[PDB]
């Protein structure tokens, strides 16, 4: 009996994997635009804050590399409210 | 012949240990015999935690389906019949 | 100094359906909406830079919108009868409801 | 006789009965009948991530339906 | 490098200095050594969690094993030295440092 | 933020301050208990939960018990508490001032000059997106040990086995 | 958070029970009443050295099995790997050695426990 | 309001250990023909609180020879962990959805006995030291087989998460599949909790109340109380883990109504064990384990490793 | 302990070193040492003495702390370059510690103090094996990390090992402690040239192992220990004392003899590097190393300390259990000098 | 003596565990896979010595990939800068209630 039930549950599992696998791409799009958004916004806030500094190329990539990096989720929340950061990082693990 | 006899002895003496060697070895020898094993590994090929990244067309190929569900890719209803 | 798209140019009206409702019908959503979709991800995994494929990333949004616009005019009450059943479980497991899926999948397979 | 054990044992049951209820309903009480949501994996949390923000209210209990798109 | 790592490393440095200040009955040393072991473990695991360098998720536990293993051995020697004295480092037969 | 992982690192370090000072092995066993739970907590904060619970199980649930046996074999009358000697207590204070200087350096927010630079600020900053399907990186990451890394399994098996043999060939000699 | 909160409430609960345990009866402690129990007659000496090889001779074996089970734990997850024949031998392998280790102890009379 | 949920988890259970004591004297009484406590009740019911009041009211001396710090910290840890092990337990809905809380049950259970070691170490008395030591022996000696057989019964549910263990028992129950491991789990819970035939930590007539002696009023109440916490808790654990039940999400309460039965049905059994068997003695206690339980635990273990491959029946969870 | 187990231990030591000589991944190297240790301790505990026990305590305690520092420095290397392959290390604060850990593993001074003591605590079998086979693995990794070594740090221990390997050698009577200072002195010569050219190291290593095999097989053959105990042997089996003389001189590196081949290649290599002063001090001190080989020669073969009477009956009884490998170990460790060029076989 | 028998016999028994990339289960990417990949493709016949010269830039970017050291010194410089402006500037209103929650 355990065999029967276990196999069947494997089937409904794999079907669930098709479900998520169908959902995925537009989430990819959303996270995409949202990231570039936050990066732009924070960059503008950099243009305001660091502007007072006489010597400060603004938004310079630290790398020689031309290629995109996907920013560490530290700078991406460089000015956000503490609560937003608690949502950002620990939010999964601290979630039950 | 006689070697069978002291199984009667050990079975008289330390039965726990006897059953232990019994299933303990049988669990090693048996699995190769079972056909289902070939299916068993096969099931774990079927389930995809990671996304199936699409490949660009380049002159037919042509066993790769170009979706919707072109009957060209692997069958999986064999699994459905299980 | 890094090149970035303007704050506006990225902007697109969001899909805003809830995730449970989304999942209830997504199993069809993959079946119908598709070409823009795979074009998109294939475009992404090619060059890795998101900005390059951001436009297709718009096109997929609008495509999904058209999908739900096709939905709401027809199946809806059966549909809501379905995802309401599903959203009730926090595992979002398909097994818990199922029967409604008879309603929904039939009303779609006939009426649309 | 032996049946007289029962007052002693039933009091056990109800006590143990309490948490099992008390948690299960508090969930529904907080979640609005949504019956809680597990998030064992990063992805499911990503669904609760996409959520809350989607609801105008931050509490993600509510799931805006099709009407949200229009 | 983030300050936390510096802190664990320092816990290592103390977990060594404690081993070497080294005093009275030596059982304390097997403790201090195991503490040292634990600091190396944690410092490893935080890293493998950091970069998602997934295969190396296997190492820390394996590290742990042998390390614990030698410590498991160590007590046995102590037994023997405890067997003839009631242990203290203060008593050593061998000559010439 | 909470800096909770970092303050856990601090309690960890003082756990080694009271531990590395050497006041009867039993209290040191307490020291590794405290440092142990703090440890598993700290590694838990990055979510490598299985490992933190390995150490919280395999280590503390194993070792310090067997040390709770060695002291039965060692002890000696009137074991010393941390307060029971000038060098021991002096040592404990000696640890406290140093680690406190490190926390003061954290107040300085400047990169640490000691040994090599410590970049400063909060721990969270180094985190990156943890995006994945219905599996943690750790799960399959350690599950890989069997199928994908048989060699280590061989040498660990062999090692532990012959370690048992060594325990034999030491204790039997008496 | 969640778990740290329950830890704190539990420990504070217990500590509360301790404090209401001591600072409550409010009566007279005195010497000899506070002397250690020894089934009536006074102790012949404070606790010293209940030495036994038969402690570690097995307890160490505990420690070296516990390290082993530490390796057994990954198994449920490893079971779903794509290539079980590469795995399965090892899944058996360690257990054999575990047993083997025990077996070696079993009959060198190193397992006298007690 | 999560806090009131926690409080809602902790008060009812303490009430449950009190009434557990009373049930213990009751049933264990009727096995002896003699009626248990009765006169103060009317059905005895009021007794346990009178009991606890008798304790806490009574003076709890700080022993002259004992170091005080360990002597106080040990009971605290005992109730602490005894309660903390309860948190991730699916009833049906766990208070916490730990990804791998079973392993955590082992963690708490493994730090439990360490408190016993301190309890007997700081107590300073001869009986304290000897009894505590043998106590730690039996305990660890059983935690190894403990954790192995728990592993082998967990290969097939899928994963270490607990709620899934409901899902994997939507029909047959685990027990029909692997009862012999259920036996060994049962007995290992019968010794790890330090109970009837495996009686040594208390020592009783063998060592006049064992490690626990020098503790007087309140701390004694704490070790006593925590002990019963572990007994009901391993009982509940066995219940969910080897005895599945129908579970409609719309009516969770129904499930709990069933669950407390299925677990209580276990706890009573320990008492009905207590009335039945003489204790093992420290040799045989460890003899049967290392010599006899363990090898079967291994052979069964390889067997259960091997079924999912031969049967092609590998459990779903990633 | 019955031979069937003893041989498994010794073979797992061989494996526990071979593993270091094979694996490229660091973790398998630290496993290599770690497995080596567990299998090294028990073999020191055969026969078992109240003395031997604390001998093993010394050895374990130092090897354990060494392995600890090593693993720490590996982890730091990984932290600052995310690699596991041997190769160059990428952080000097780590690199110096890997050098330290290995410095304990060789027993180089000032970490050296355990080696003369430990040797005292065990029989010449376990002794010889400790002074040869244990010297392989840490060198086996140093040859792999010669590329980035911080030469200053290496030459300082490399010299100080020779001075301490000298002065502590003039003082002792019982031979085992002397063999300890001999080896502790040669390791200075091996680890000296290591930054400059590893092939010279491996050459010197081979000569050293051959040599100490010659000696320990001889001490076994005569069961001598304390110097006086060695003194009697001239009358019983004169040959072997009359051969200890020579092997000792080959330790001393008097130039016709083979033991001169190491020094005289080393001096070459370092001289290409300029660094002309260091080999001069080194070669001058090696003399001081020679002198107690000579005094020990005086106790033995060149002069006859008074015999004890009881010896006479022992004259009737031939030695037994011949050790096959010995004669070749003498001869290779002596006569081979006009076969230096063959060293290039080691490339 | 780095015997490389595992290579001559081709056993590869050790080699797999090496390196950030090099095929990992379920093809999970390393966090710094790219800079690493480039940097290793740079590294072959150049072998070790000249490699520490010519490939330095790649290894550098890989370093910052590992530690995020420089981006942290920068980000720290900004956040510390902001305190000076804290009275002279009020920063951004939306962080508190902007379209970021509408954003998904
Ligand atoms: C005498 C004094 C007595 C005091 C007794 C105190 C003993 C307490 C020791 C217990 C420490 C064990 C804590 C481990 C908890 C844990 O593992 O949580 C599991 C859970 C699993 O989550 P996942 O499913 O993997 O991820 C997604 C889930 N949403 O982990 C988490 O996510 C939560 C992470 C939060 C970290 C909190 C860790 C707290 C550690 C505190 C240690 C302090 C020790 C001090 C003791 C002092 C005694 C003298
Ligand atoms: C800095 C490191 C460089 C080292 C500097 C030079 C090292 C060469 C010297 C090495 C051996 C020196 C002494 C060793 C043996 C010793 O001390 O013997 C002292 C001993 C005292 O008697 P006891 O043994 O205590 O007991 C008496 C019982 N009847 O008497 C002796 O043997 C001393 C005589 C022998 C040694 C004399 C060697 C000659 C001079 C040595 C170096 C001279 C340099 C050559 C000149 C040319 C300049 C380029």
């Amino acid at each position: 009996s355990m065999m029967k039930w276990n196999r069947e549950r494997r089937r409904l599992q794999i079907e669930d994997f098709e479900a998520r696998i169908a959902l995925m791409p537009l989430f990819q799009a959303e996270k995409d635009r949202r990231v570039l958004q936050m990066l732009r916004e924070n960059l503008e806030e950099e243009a305001i804050i660091m502007k007072d500094v006489p010597d400060w190329k603004v938004g310079e990539s630290v790398f020689h590399t031309t290629r995109w990096v996907t920013p560490m989720m530290g700078e991406l929340y460089g000015l956000r409210t503490n609560e937003e950061i608690l949502s950002a990082t620990y939010g999964f693990i601290w979630y039950t | 012949g006689r070697i069978a006899s002291f199984l009667k002895n050990a079975w008289a003496k330390e039965p726990v240990l006897v059953a232990s060697f019994a299933i303990g070895g049988l669990a090693i020898i048996l699995p190769s015999l079972s056909p289902y094993t070939n299916y068993a590994i096969r099931i774990n090929r079927a389930t995809p935690y990671n996304y199936p990244v699409p490949l660009r067309d380049d002159g037919n190929m042509p066993d790769v389906p170009s979706h919707p569900q072109d009957p060209q890719g692997p069958s999986l209803e064999w699994l459905k019949n299980l | 100094i890094v090149e970035l798209p303007t704050l506006e140019d990225l902007k697109v009206q969001e899909v805003k359906v809830s995730s449970s409702v989304l999942k209830a019908a997504a199993h069809h959503y993959g079946a119908q909406c598709d070409k823009p979709n795979k074009e998109f991800m294939l475009c992404r995994w090619e060059e890795k830079d998101p900005r390059r494929c951001l436009e297709e990333g718009k096109l997929v949004n609008q495509c999904a919108l058209d999908f739900f616009r096709q939905i709401k005019r027809h199946c809806a009450e059966p549909f809501t009868e379905y995802w309401t059943c599903i959203d009730y479980s926090g595992l979002q497991l398909f097994r818990h409801c199922r029967k409604q899926q008879a309603k929904f999948d039939e009303c779609v397979l006939d009426k649309l | 006789m032996w049946f007289e054990i029962l007052p002693g044992i039933a009091v056990m049951a109800a006590c143990l009965f309490i948490p099992g209820m008390a948690t299960a309903h508090i969930h529904k009480f907080t979640n609005g009948g949504k019956e809680k949501r597990v998030a064992h994996f990063s992805y499911q949390w990503n669904l609760m991530e996409r959520d809350r923000r989607i609801s105008g209210v931050n509490r993600y209990h509510v799931t805006k339906g099709l009407e949200n798109i229009d | 490098m983030p300050l936390v790592y510096m802190n664990i490393i320092m816990a290592f440095a103390i977990a060594l200095a404690g081993l070497l200040m080294y005093r009275s009955h030596l059982m304390s040393s097997l403790l201090c050594l195991e503490g040292m072991m634990l600091s190396l473990f944690i410092m490893s695991t935080l890293i493998i969690l950091n970069t998602h360098f997934t295969l190396a998720n296997m190492m820390p536990i394996i590290l742990l094993v042998f390390a614990a293993c030698e410590a498991a051995l160590g007590l046995s020697l102590l037994v023997m030295v405890s067997n003839t004295y009631g242990t203290d480092y203060v008593q050593n037969l061998n000559l010439l440092q | 933020t909470m800096y909770i992982a970092f303050i856990l690192s601090t309690i960890f370090v003082i756990g080694f301050v009271g531990f590395s000072s050497k006041p009867s092995p039993i209290y040191g066993g307490l020291g590794l208990i405290v440092s142990g739970g703090v440890g598993c907590g700290i590694v838990l904060n990055f979510g490598g939960s299985f490992l933190g619970l390995m150490v919280f199980l395999i280590y503390l649930g194993g070792m310090l018990v067997v040390f709770g046996y060695t002291t039965a074999m060692a002890t000696e009358m009137y074991p010393e508490v941390w307060v029971s000697n000038k060098t021991v207590f002096g040592a404990f204070v000696s640890g406290l001032m140093m680690e406190f200087c490190m926390v003061y350096y954290a107040l300085k927010e400047e990169e640490v000059e000691i040994i090599f630079k410590f970049n400063g600020l909060g721990d969270w900053v180094i985190y990156d997106t943890g995006d994945s399907g219905f599996f943690s990186e750790e799960a399959m990451g350690i599950a890989a040990l069997y199928s994908y890394g048989t060699w280590l399994v061989i040498v660990t098996g062999w090692s532990l086995l012959i370690g048992v043999v060594v325990i034999m060939e030491i204790t039997r000699g008496n | 958070m969640n778990i740290m909160l329950t830890l704190l409430t539990n420990v504070t609960l217990a500590s509360l029970l301790v404090l209401i345990a001591f600072w409550l009866p409010q009566l007279n402690a005195y010497s000899e009443k506070t002397s250690p129990y020894e089934c009536g007659f006074d102790p012949m000496g404070s606790a010293r050295l209940p030495f036994s090889m038969k402690f570690f001779l097995v307890a160490i074996t505990f420690l070296l099995f516990d390290l082993e089970i530490a390796l057994l734990l990954p198994l449920p997850w490893a079971s779903q790997t794509n290539n079980l024949k590469t795995m399965l031998t090892m899944a058996l392998f360690l257990l054999i050695l575990l047993a083997a280790s025990l077996a070696y102890e079993w009959t060198q009379k190193g397992l006298e426990w007690a | 309001m999560f806090m009131i949920n926690i409080l809602s988890l902790i008060i009812p259970i303490l009430l449950a250990v009190a009434f557990l004591t009373l049930v213990e004297r009751k049933v264990l009484g009727y096995m002896q023909l003699r009626k248990g406590p009765n006169v103060v009740g009317p059905y005895g019911l009021l007794q346990p609180i009178a009991d606890a009041l008798k304790l806490f009211t009574k003076e709890p001396l700080r022993p002259a020879t004992s170091s005080i710090s360990m002597f106080i910290i040990a009971p605290i840890l005992a109730l602490s962990l005894a309660l903390t092990m309860w948190v991730p337990l699916p009833m049906p809905y766990p208070l916490i959805n730990m990804n791998l809380g079973v392993l955590f049950m082992l963690a708490m259970s493994s730090l439990a006995v360490y408190s016993i070691l301190w309890s007997g170490w700081a107590s300073n008395s001869k009986y304290a030291l000897i009894g505590a030591l043998r106590a730690v022996a039996q305990t660890i000696s059983y935690e190894v087989t403990l954790a192995i057989i728990l592993l082998s019964v967990l290969l097939m549910n899928g994963s270490y998460t607990l709620s899934t263990l409901i899902t994997t028992q939507e029909h047959i129950w685990m027990i029909f599949t692997s009862w012999p491991l259920a036996m060994m789990w049962f007995i290992s819970t019968l010794a790890e909790t330090n109970r009837a035939p495996f009686d040594l930590t208390e020592g009783e007539s063998e060592l006049v109340s064992g490690f626990n002696v020098e503790y007087a009023a309140g701390p004694f109440a704490m070790f006593f109380m925590a002990e019963y916490a572990n007994i009901i808790m391993m009982n509940a654990f066995t219940a969910i883990l080897f005895l599945g039940a129908s579970h409609d999400p719309h009516t969770p309460e129904l499930y709990t109504i069933n669950f407390v039965l299925k677990t209580l049905a276990l706890t009573i059994t320990f008492l009905w064990i207590r009335a039945s068997y003489p204790r093992f003695r420290y040799d045989q206690l460890m003899h049967l384990l290392w010599k006899s339980f363990l090898p079967l635990t291994l052979a069964l273990c390889m067997w259960h490793i091997s079924l999912p491959i031969m049967t092609a029946s590998i459990p779903p969870q990633s | 302990m019955n031979p069937i187990i003893y041989t498994t231990l010794i073979m797992t030591v061989m494996s526990g070193t071979m593993l270091v000589m094979i694996s490229s991944h660091w973790l398998l190297i630290w496993i290599g040492f770690e497995m080596n240790l567990l299998a090294m301790i028990p073999v020191l505990m055969k026969n078992f003495n109240p003395r031997a026990t604390e001998a093993a305590t010394k050895y374990f305690l130092t090897q354990a702390t060494a392995s600890m520092m090593l693993m720490m420095a590996i982890i730091i290397n990984l932290l600052y370059s995310g690699q596991w392959t041997i190769t160059k290390m990428f952080n000097p604060v780590a690199m110096t510690m890997m050098t330290m850990a290995l410095a304990m593993k060789l027993g180089l001074s000032p970490f050296h103090f355990w080696v003369p003591e430990v040797t005292q605590g065990i029989s010449l079998q376990a002794g010889l094996l400790l002074l040869t086979w244990q010297k392989l693995a840490p060198l086996s990794v140093l040859c792999q990390i010669s590329q980035s070594i911080n030469p200053n740090l290496m030459l300082t221990m490399a010299m100080l090992s020779i001075l301490i390997g000298g002065w502590g050698g003039l003082n002792q009577t019982q031979l085992r402690k002397i063999m300890a200072y001999s080896s502790i002195a040669h390791m200075g010569w091996m680890t000296a040239v290591l930054p400059y050219n590893t092939t010279m190291t491996i050459l010197n290593l081979l000569i050293y192992i051959t040599m100490t095999l010659a000696m320990f097989m001889l001490l076994i053959h005569s069961s001598a220990t304390t110097t006086l105990s060695l003194s009697h042997t001239w009358n019983k089996m004169p040959v072997i004392t009359s051969l200890m003389m020579v092997t000792l001189l080959s330790m001393g590196g008097l130039p016709p003899l083979s033991g001169f081949m190491p020094k005289w290649m080393i001096i070459q290599e370092m001289t290409k590097n300029e660094s002309i002063i260091m080999p001069t001090l080194m070669a001058m001190t090696a003399l001081l190393n020679l002198y107690f080989y000579m005094r020990l020669a005086y106790s033995s073969s060149l002069t006859m300390f008074p015999s004890t009477n009881n010896m006479k009956m022992k004259w009737q009884f031939e030695h037994t259990k011949q050790m096959k490998l010995l004669p070749t170990m003498i001869v290779l460790s002596t006569l081979v000098l006009p076969m230096t060029p063959a060293l290039s076989s080691l490339n | 003596p780095f015997f490389d028998v595992q290579k001559r016999l081709g056993l590869d028994l050790d080699r797999w565990m090496t390196i950030q990339s090099a095929e990992q289960p379920h093809k999970i990417p390393g966090r710094c896979h790219a800079f690493e990949k480039e940097w290793i493709e740079c590294a072959h016949g150049i072998g070790g010595i000249r490699a520490e010269k010519e490939c330095k830039i790649e290894f550098d970017d890989f370093v910052e990939c590992l530690l995020r050291q420089k981006t942290m010194k920068r980000l720290s410089a900004i956040k510390r800068q902001r305190d000076k402006l804290i009275k002279e500037g009020k920063y951004t209103p939306p962080p508190h209630h902007l379209g970021k929650e509408d954003p998904r």
